[PDB]
């Protein structure tokens, strides 16, 4: 929680000095020389205010990796150490390949169809790969092989 | 094509919301979502979601 | 190119799948088949950069790094899995 305490209080801070503005006026990218197809909708959350957050992630992700790398000694009952290692270069290779789509589509039409869809689909996708290579090897052990769980 | 002809002097230009309106005569602004719920777009998120 | 690297790779990592299952002797068999997992997600993560960047304002700029970002990748994966392990036990005597 205090972990969690020392990003609330940068969210916080954000939030306070950048206000959530949400304004519906994203006429940015305007194609008014055909007047056929503009406007956009998006919410204020800023590149900086994401990058600054995936800054974060990435040190913890670091903090992770010289833990798990450190406590590689453990023995098999405890060797949460190749899969949290694992864990984390797949976020990182999730977060790497993200960011070149997301950064890259600035001067393009479907930016909210580009930015918001690869920006979700990397969270679920980094989500999915911590769940499921975290736990559902040992939700295996336990309910489809019921003779290691003594 | 930024402008829309108000009077038969001249074009006006048109405020930063509204586009001109096909047969010119003034603009109308046509608000969009964020893709709302549909298919395009949003069906791998939503399964990536879902089975999450 | 790429279709002839994913080609050797898949074989590489079906004799990988196999491989799976040999005894402790075969020191650099299990080394082997994580640097092929690796490889996979890296290739897998890469191929939505090639059908995503497309049609943007940088055509060029990202499709000439995203592969170089992958290829590097794909040797650091195989180098940190099969020669990290050794120069650590280096270290030791
Ligand atoms: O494209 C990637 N990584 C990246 C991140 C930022 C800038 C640039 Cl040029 C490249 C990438 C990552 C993982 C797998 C394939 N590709």
């Amino acid at each position: 929680f205090s972990l969690i305490s020392l990003q609330l209080l940068g969210i916080c801070v954000w939030f306070v000095v950048d206000p959530s503005h949400s304004v519906v006026d994203f006429q940015d990218q305007r194609t008014l020389d055909p007047r056929f197809a503009r406007g956009v909708l998006k919410c204020d959350i800023s590149d900086l205010s994401l990058i600054c957050l995936l800054g974060y992630s990435m040190l913890l992700m670091v903090t992770c990796t010289v833990y798990a790398i450190k406590t590689r000694g453990v023995p098999e009952t405890f060797n949460e150490a190749k899969p949290i290692g694992f864990t984390m270069y797949t976020t990182c290779i999730v977060w790497l390949a993200f960011i070149p789509i997301f950064f890259g589509t600035s001067q393009s039409a479907d930016k909210l169809y580009i930015q918001t869809t690869t920006l979700t689909v990397s969270v679920s996708l980094s989500a999915s790969v911590s769940l499921g290579m975290l736990y559902m090897p040992k939700v295996y052990i336990i309910l489809f092989h019921p003779e290691q769980n003594v | 094509g930024y402008q829309y002809q108000v009077d038969r002097y001249t074009c006006k230009t048109c405020p930063y919301d509204m586009r001109p309106t096909e047969n010119r005569t003034g603009c109308r602004p046509i608000p969009i979502i964020k893709l709302e719920w549909g298919s395009p777009w949003a069906v791998l998120p939503l399964f990536l979601a879902v089975v999450g």
